[PDB]
């Protein structure tokens, strides 16, 4: 019929190969070695996370007796809460200020998609032609909404500030800087203003503000590098969270010039303009101050998980060892 | 052309049409939860790769035209059932979450002012709309590349049969061929083997040994070189002096007639140009018999339409040929009518004694001891062809000859009109004697018949040769040993009648074809007859399959395919038919796996088969190496293919709870595209082609490993839901370990991977590594390309993903590519890598522990010999 088949390693099923078999002397060391690797990492992360100092102030006022419950029914648009908290142990180094939102589904399909990417990327064509994707907020009355979409529309628009109550009882404001609170790529690549011109007023011609926003996107900040689509607060909002209960970076408190702690232990008051309504869907607002750590942030779950898995792997090795010993 | 290509790819295959129906679902925007990219690109590649496996054939056919001018596997049936099971599970889960979204929307969705879209859709409608949303996000449960991967697995495995060098016969220079590239796993599931005897269990390299005429047996040592005869050759080794001088001198009419018949009743074409009077016989019996006849001076020189050129001891006497009664498996005997120059019409005949003795003359004193002679030759595995002759009166021949010529009336009449002439003349026959010819078992057949029996393959042999020769050949090839209590049809017949009327180690069933029909007998009355037919037919198979061996004798081609059908219908056992010669093609088509020996009878019953190697000896490697590996390589492929796909989509089902059941994809939109084709497609294919539980030499030495496939222990309908339970858990771990790690702080600073984009990068990353590490656990043959594909899959993902999330690609598609700066930011943070390591360790270590316990507590035979390297 045909000639002799060629004699090559692949064709004759004779490729050189290692035949690993899960011998009792091979699975056991990896199980115990994992026990001696996860545990020290698990205790390492746990104690490192437990060292982090954090304070979470829930200032939504849903519960009665909180002395700004009036803001749940804001007859006057400007409402204010003054929540006092005292820190037992002073914060050291950079202190990060976040705002938290709970039971707030930022990962809804109708929500995450509702946005125009070319518009935020600084596309002139898409500036006056919002995509169909941000359908419910394409245009307000006659001309398109510049930050279209259900995401840019429902933006966290509270005004959080911190005061230090010293012995004199006079509130001393503590510096909060709004710059450098977004990913480098988001500021420098993903989000951009429309091209052309120098004044932001002339760039956004034929575009209104979103319906919920009180003021246009032109002057979200006085800094020319922080006004428009490249605004730090706005960018931090559009970065959709993965779960309902999230918290987003708001302000930074960098190291003080003096050797004293950045936030010395003492009486502080949180002066916040209650603008965001969340009590309709049982949403909770929180203000979170956290201190920087070299090994990420405060993640007690991983430390407990590594210890939990580290112990299971060590136990599994012993259990597997016993079974091998009996059935040897 | 190509337009027909996709036309039958879609309709014929349910999965291929399922995804086309999905594009329509993804086209409409009111329910499109995934982009159209997510289905075309995995579809075009699957529809593109399969085109290459068939288009290359057509273009070759087109070139051929210019130059010149069904069997479905058992798993193939299961695979269809799995895919129809995934549809139901997908429809139930999609309907289950559709309920959950309507109730979520009614309570939380309607009260949520941020999720306002301006479309007053009632919560019952919003749930309905997202029922199609979860037919799209969770669509990938149905494996798109299952139907293309299996073709590559089977094609590659089949091509190992062609390239095999141990399955290659040198002197005849014909390697093994696998002419069906879809029956590979079924070679490892064979329960029965039906084999021809002559040409399959014997070489059909024949030589004349003995003889008997008028009761006097010749060919023994009593009272040599044939130099006295010019036509003779030394190839024939004969030691019988008495017949040599008797035929040389003092010749008698008996020996003259007997040898003359062998050189007249033949049908062998002859050549004389070489000067040695070469012969080329289509039937080994005829060629050897004439080759033996010429050795004694009865040499056949030439033949034409009206005469012959036979020679007798140098006396070249030319006869006249009038009619030749053709031979077939039904007739079982050949005859020729020849007119001598004297003017007498002499009819010669030969064939099986069974059909010739019934037509003998009343006066035949040599009939009795000739039967004893015939039995004597069969005792040494010698095929016997009885002879006979008769004379036809001139007066009665005229009308018969005219009728014989009139029988050639064209049309289909010649099928039986000739036969009517055949039986109307063959009334009285004068016995002459019987021949004795030697056939020898192929090399390593007794090794194979013993080897395959160790794998619990019941070897049935279906042979048209005599009762005695088959029984002794069965003993010769170790098919029947000294422990066998043979029984015949009468023993079977009595048992069946006894039970039928009442209700109204090694054993054999050596039974003749005549007794095969007798037991089976081959408005209300018709129904009862059909009921009787099924009752006895079912009783026979249950009586036959209960014994290790079976010998079927005097069986025509109709009775070969019949028996194969009986086992198939009434036992549900996979069958293999191996044979040579046109008589076996009826059974090669009936059997699940059809094997064809090239043999000496003809190159005919191999093109009508599935595998066409040269010798029965090679059946050791087809089943115990290629068939056995092909089964485990296919099952290991399926046990992982469902896992890697059913553990991929289920994150969408778990993430549905923390997003309002809104059908939000936990993965990147462009990661769903490449996962099925790019990230987790190469390593599984390389497994199904290059995996070996034990070495080839060590799989022959332990045929018991074959049993894993006969009983179907490696991929049941039960092990489908253990790979799904594996898929559910892996998706549960892949989701809830990242979720637990992000509910709390995760590297939260100016560069914080806590958003959703870093949630898709973490789950997808730990998913790619987990499956590509769990395939590494599956492969038992870590060749230097299995490692490359496994690590290539993981390294490829981190290469493309960086490119996709790189700032440069953002220019090409600001909208379609919207993940920029996530991969280069979500994996430089240690907590993300501490979550991926934990998500992989806690997802793979339980598999290692589960696998190790199974080895230690319930070791399999494959593992038992793998532990002992020697
Ligand atoms: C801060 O954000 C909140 C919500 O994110 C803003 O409340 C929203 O205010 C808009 C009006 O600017 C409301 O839209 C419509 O207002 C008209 C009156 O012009 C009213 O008749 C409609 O019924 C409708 O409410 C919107 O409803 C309201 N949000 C909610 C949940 O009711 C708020 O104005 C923002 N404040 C600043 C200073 O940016
Ligand atoms: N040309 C031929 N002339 C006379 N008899 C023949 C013959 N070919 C076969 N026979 C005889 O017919 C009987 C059956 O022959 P058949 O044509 O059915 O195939 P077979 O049985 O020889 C193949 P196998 O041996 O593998 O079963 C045998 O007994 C044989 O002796
Ligand atoms: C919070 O601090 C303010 C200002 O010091 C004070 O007027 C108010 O009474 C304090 N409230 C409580 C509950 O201590
Ligand atoms: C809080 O901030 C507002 C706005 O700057 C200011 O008017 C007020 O005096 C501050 N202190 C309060 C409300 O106690
Ligand atoms: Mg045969």
């Amino acid at each position: 019929k045909t000639r002799r088949p060629d004699n090559t390693a692949f064709k004759q099923q004779r490729l050189p190969a290692w035949q690993p078999i899960l011998t009792a002397g091979t699975v056991l060391p990896i199980f115990f070695i994992i026990g001696l690797i996860f545990i020290p990492i698990g205790i390492g992360i746990f104690v490192t996370s437990n060292n982090i100092r954090e304070i979470e102030i829930d200032y939504t006022g849903t519960e009665p007796s909180s002395p700004c419950n009036k803001c749940l029914s804001p007859d006057v648009t400007p409402c204010f809460c003054t929540i006092n908290f005292t820190l037992e142990k002073s914060f050291e180094g950079n202190v990060f200020m976040y705002y938290g939102l709970s039971n707030f589904y930022q990962n809804h399909r109708r929500y995450v998609k509702s946005r125009d990417d070319s518009q935020l990327n600084g596309d002139s064509s898409a500036l006056l032609n919002p995509s169909k994707e941000c359908e419910p907020y394409r245009r307000n009355e006659d001309k398109p909404i510049a930050p279209c979409g259900a995401i840019a529309n429902s933006m966290f628009n509270d005004t959080l500030e911190l005061f230090l109550i010293g012995n004199d009882s006079y509130p001393i404001p503590i510096a909060l800087k709004k710059k450098g609170i977004a990913w480098w790529t988001d500021k420098n690549v993903k989000f951009r203003n429309p091209p052309g011109g120098d004044n932001l007023e002339e760039r956004f011609k034929g575009t209104t503000k979103p319906v919920n926003w009180l003021k246009p996107v032109y002057m979200l900040d006085s800094d020319p590098d922080n006004n428009g689509f490249i605004n730090e607060d706005f960018i931090v909002w559009m970065r959709t969270a993965a779960l309902p209960t999230f918290r987003k970076l708001y302000r930074l408190i960098e190291r003080k010039s003096d050797l004293h702690p950045t936030l010395p232990a003492g009486r502080y008051s949180l002066n916040v303009t209650y603008n965001y309504p969340v009590h309709y869907f049982d949403g909770r607002k929180r203000m979170i101050l956290s201190t920087i750590s070299w090994m990420g942030g405060k993640n007690p779950f991983l430390g407990i998980a590594y210890i939990a898995v580290g112990s299971i792997s060590f136990l599994l090795g012993v259990v597997l060892l016993v079974i091998n010993h009996k059935y040897r | 052309t190509f337009i027909p290509m996709n036309l039958f790819e879609q309709f014929k295959r349910a999965a291929n049409l399922y995804f086309l129906a999905l594009l329509i679902l993804q086209a409409v925007p009111q329910i499109s939860t995934l982009a159209w990219y997510t289905t075309l690109v995995p579809l075009l590649v699957v529809l593109g790769v399969t085109a290459i496996k068939d288009l290359v054939d057509d273009v070759a056919r087109h070139k051929m035209d210019k130059e010149i001018n069904f069997k479905r596997t058992k798993i193939d049936y299961l695979m269809n059932y799995m895919v129809y099971t995934i549809f139901v599970v997908l429809i139930l889960l999609s309907a289950g979450l559709a309920i959950g979204h309507a109730y979520w929307e009614a309570q939380v969705g309607n009260s949520s002012w941020y999720l306002y879209d301006g479309e007053d859709d009632t919560p019952s409608y919003r749930g309905f709309l997202i029922f199609w949303g979860y037919i799209i996000v969770l669509n990938t449960m149905v494996p798109i590349s299952l139907y293309v991967s299996v073709e590559v697995i089977r094609l590659g495995q089949s091509h190992f049969i062609n390239w095999d060098l141990q399955m290659y016969y040198a002197e005849k220079d014909t390697p093994a061929k696998a002419r069906t590239t879809t029956l590979n796993e079924q070679l490892g599931q064979i329960h029965y083997i039906f084999s021809d005897k002559t040409g399959t269990l014997t070489q059909n390299i024949m030589t004349f040994k003995k003889c008997c005429i008028n009761g006097q047996i010749y060919g023994d040592h009593r009272d040599v070189d044939f130099s006295w005869n010019t036509y003779a050759d030394g190839k024939l080794a004969f030691y019988d002096h008495y017949l040599i001088e008797q035929i040389q001198s003092g010749k008698e009419p008996e020996v003259r007639q007997f040898f003359f018949l062998l050189a007249v009743c033949h049908t062998v074409m002859v050549d004389r140009t070489d000067g040695q009077l070469n012969y080329q016989a289509a039937s080994p019996d005829e060629g050897a018999l004439v080759n033996a006849a010429r050795n004694f001076g009865f040499a056949f020189l030439a033949r034409t339409q009206n005469t012959i050129t036979i020679s007798e001891l140098g006396t070249e006497r030319t006869y006249n040929v009038l009619a030749i009664l053709d031979f077939n498996s039904d007739r079982k005997r050949m005859s020729i009518i020849v007119r001598t120059p004297e003017g007498n019409i002499k009819l010669y005949c030969k064939g099986a004694d069974t059909v010739i003795y019934e037509r003998l003359h009343r006066m035949n004193p040599t009939k009795q001891e000739t039967q004893d002679a015939l039995d004597i030759f069969a005792n040494e595995t010698l095929r016997t062809l009885c002879l006979c002759y008769k004379e036809i009166e001139e007066k009665e021949f005229t009308e018969w000859n005219k009728k014989f010529m009139a029988a050639s009336v064209a049309s289909t009449n010649r099928d039986e009109a000739l036969d009517k002439v055949y039986e109307e003349i063959e009334k009285d026959l004068i016995l002459l004697g019987a021949t004795a010819i030697e056939d020898k078992l192929q090399d390593g057949v007794p090794e194979t018949i013993s080897k395959l029996a160790k794998a619990d393959i019941k070897i049935w042999v279906l042979t048209g040769d005599k009762k005695e020769t088959a029984e002794n050949i069965g003993f010769a090839c170790e098919l029947l040993t000294e422990d066998t209590t043979i029984c015949y049809g009468e023993d079977i017949n009595s048992l069946l009648h006894a039970r039928m009327e009442n209700q109204r180690g090694n054993r054999a069933l050596i039974i003749t074809g005549s007794w095969l029909n007798e037991i089976l007998l081959e408005t209300q009355s018709k129904r009862r007859l059909e009921a009787k037919k099924e009752q006895r037919q079912k009783n026979f198979v249950d009586l036959a399959c209960e014994c290790s061996a079976v010998i079927c004798c005097r069986v025509t081609p109709k009775q070969k395919a019949m028996v194969v059908d009986l086992v198939k219908r009434y036992k549900k056992a996979i069958t293999l038919a191996i044979g040579d010669g046109a008589n076996d093609v009826n059974m090669i088509k009936t059997a699940h796996i059809g094997v064809g020996i090239s043999g000496q009878e003809g190159m005919q019953a191999v093109m009508s088969s599935d595998y066409s190697f040269a010798q029965f000896r090679y059946l050791q490697r087809l089943l115990l190496v290629h068939g056995r590996w092909s089964y485990i390589r296919m099952c290991k492929f399926l046990r992982y293919f469902f896992y890697k796909n059913f553990a991929f989509t289920l994150v969408h089902f778990w993430y549905s709870f923390f997003n309002g059941y809104s059908a939000q994809t936990a993965y990147e939109d462009w990661f769903i595209t490449l996962y099925n084709v790019l990230y987790t497609s190469l390593p599984v294919l390389l497994m199904g082609l290059l995996d070996q539980d034990v070495s080839d030499k060590l799989s022959l030495r332990f045929p018991g490993l074959y049993i894993v496939g006969q009983r179907d222990l490696l991929f049941n309908y039960k092990r489908f839901f253990v790979s799904l339970l594996h898929g559910v858990l892996t998706s549960m771990i892949l989701f809830f370990i990242p979720l637990g790690a992000y509910l709390q702080t995760v590297g939260q600073d100016g560069e914080a991977p806590s958003d959703y984009q870093s949630f898709a990068v973490t789950i997808a990353s730990a998913l790619v590594i987990t499956v590509n590490f769990q395939i590494g656990l599956d492969t038992s043959y870590w060749t230097f390309v299995n490692a490359f594909s496994i690590f290539g899959s993981i390294a490829l993902y981190f290469g493309i993903m960086f490119d996709f999330h790189s700032a440069g690609i953002h220019v090409l598609f600001p909208s379609a590519f919207q993940f920029t700066g996530t991969a280069s930011n979500a994996l430089r943070q240690p907590y993300i890598w501490l979550t991926i390591i934990l998500t992989v360790a806690v997802c793979l270590l339980p598999v290692v522990a589960i696998r190790f316990l199974s080895m230690t507590i319930w070791p399999s035979e494959s593992d038992k010999i793998q532990k002992h390297r020697k």
